[PDB]
């Protein structure tokens, strides 16, 4: 992403909506719905906050973050090997190698007894009070505001009191702002193509870079000269 | 005598199907 990431509060998403006066039964109550139907949809990792924390397994179970969302690795405390994902059907299952991991709620599943992992995972910036945290950013703003203005006139055309053409012009002014929102946090920024052209560009192939944290996955691939 | 309550809605409602018919056929 090339811009910084502001933060603002959800109110200022109903002083753009609150400008028409068809949107004007919106509520808090119903942006804080439409807005984590919109963080969640549109999936971009500029907008989660990444957070580290190490967790200790008890018998190839530990407990997980409350405020988890997504994994990005999971590596053990001692070594700092990352664990790969579980491929295994029959984990701790006993009888009559490459350690690996599995979750599916606030439970992580591991390949190992009694050990401590480092979990880098993603959650929500909040507030003072208990509430999503949003970008500033005018092409984020902008549709969340035809989200919820396409959400809101979605129910208003099922009730027979918008014409065709209005819900169809505002399901074509969002499609296009939430393709170009995907393009504002995806493209990489000036600082962020040098780790992918040192990534992209290496004589020697580094194909190992998920035992170590990606540290040195933008690492400048230098050779001596003879 | 007197009573428009119902000759209203029902001029009303006449109303309400020229225009929603009318918006129907706004295309851009």
């Amino acid at each position: 992403m090339v811009n910084n990431i502001n933060w603002v509060k959800l109110p200022v998403i109903l002083d753009r909506l609150l400008r028409h006066p068809l949107l004007t039964d919106l509520n808090l109550e119903t942006a804080i719905q439409y807005t984590l139907d919109f963080i969640s949809a549109m999936g971009l990792p500029n907008v989660y906050v990444d957070k580290i924390e190490t967790i200790d397994i008890k018998e190839y179970r530990g407990e997980l973050p409350c405020d988890l969302i997504s994994i990005n690795q999971v590596r053990l405390h001692k070594n700092g090997i990352a664990l790969r994902a579980m491929t295994d059907n029959f984990n701790a299952y006993p009888t009559h190698g490459e350690p690996s991991f599995k979750t599916q709620g606030r439970v992580i599943f591991t390949s190992i007894k009694h050990e401590k992992v480092d979990i880098s995972y993603k959650a929500i910036m909040l507030d003072d009070e208990g509430l999503p945290l949003i970008p500033d950013n005018p092409i984020f703003l902008k549709t969340l505001e035809l989200y919820i203005k396409k959400e809101w006139f979605t129910i208003l055309f099922d009730m027979g009191k918008i014409s065709p053409a209005v819900l169809n012009n505002t399901q074509q002014e969002y499609a296009f702002k939430a393709g170009q929102c995907n393009n504002e946090f995806v493209i990489p920024s000036v600082s962020e193509m040098e780790a992918i052209t040192n990534m992209w560009n290496q004589l020697i192939p580094r194909v190992t870079e998920f035992r170590r944290g990606f540290k040195n996955l933008g690492d400048k691939e230098y050779i001596r000269v003879h | 005598f007197g009573s428009g309550a119902i000759g209203y809605e029902f001029d009303n409602r006449y109303l309400n199907n020229q225009e929603m018919s009318a918006v129907a056929k706004q295309r851009l």
